[PDB]
């Protein structure tokens, strides 16, 4: 279901004004870093030898 | 072959149906359904409202509501035929 | 910044990352209104200045288009251009002013 369905009520002269407000905090999550690694070329392919 | 191709989850229909729903919105209540609930209003206050965003007072557009319907109209109908004819 | 009109946010730490707390503004409990355009008082066409005409189905009122703060038409509410005839849906109703009550008093 993509969403509840509804239909404004519209007019050549209706309007819809607002008698009381609802204040509302909400989060938004954002990545900033990744762990930083690093590799050593010849200990991870060859190693000791 | 090997290959496969997967079907996307929202079908054509069901963008379209969004899309519809945005343009209902935005006829009817402007930008008020963006913010929380929709709030109906008369379309040529919207365009007014819209124009007083751009700095010209609303007595511009009451006082040429009907040129510019029938360039709002023109310029649609000849979008049509702009992405038609041209094929790129 | 979140949904609704944008107040103000606060950021927070996060494990390699950022919380954003947003503080919106949010309209409820609309009530239904009859408008018009512009208002004609004696041949000269009033338009608000930073509202929108309403009537309460007895009278008319000015108020600010996000919340409900009805108030009484004056020359200081609305400015006058173009005569009543050009607009369309124009409604007749009266301009208080409120220099002709103290000079005549």
């Amino acid at each position: 279901s993509l969403g509840a369905e509804n239909s404004v009520a519209y007019s050549n002269n209706s309007i819809a004004i607002p008698t009381n407000f609802t204040i509302s905090v909400t989060t938004e999550i954002l990545p900033v870093s990744m762990t930083k690694t690093s590799v050593d070329c010849t200990m991870y392919i060859c190693g000791d030898s | 072959n090997g290959l496969t191709v997967l079907p996307p989850l929202l079908t054509d229909e069901m963008i379209a149906q969004y899309t519809s729903a945005l343009l209902a919105g935005t006829i009817t209540s402007g930008w008020t359904f963006g913010a929380g609930p929709a709030l109906q209003i008369p379309f040529p206050m919207q365009m007014a409202y819209r124009f007083n965003g751009i700095g010209v007072t609303q007595n511009v557009l009451y006082e040429n509501q009907k040129l510019i319907a029938n360039q709002f109209n023109s310029a649609i109908g000849k979008i049509q035929d702009s992405l038609s004819s041209t094929p790129s | 910044c979140g949904k609704g009109y944008h107040l103000m946010s606060f950021p927070q730490s996060a494990p390699h990352g950022v919380v954003f707390l947003h503080v919106t503004y949010v309209p409820a409990q609309e009530k239904n209104f009859t408008t018009a355009p512009a208002i004609c008082h004696d041949g000269k066409a009033h338009f608000p200045r930073e509202g929108v005409f309403v009537s309460n189905g007895t009278h008319w009122f000015v108020t600010q288009r996000n919340f409900y703060e009805p108030q009484i038409i004056t020359t200081d509410n609305t400015f006058v251009s173009g005569n009543c005839d050009v607009v369309i849906g124009i409604v007749n109703n009266t301009v208080y002013d409120p220099l002709q009550p103290e000079l005549d008093s």
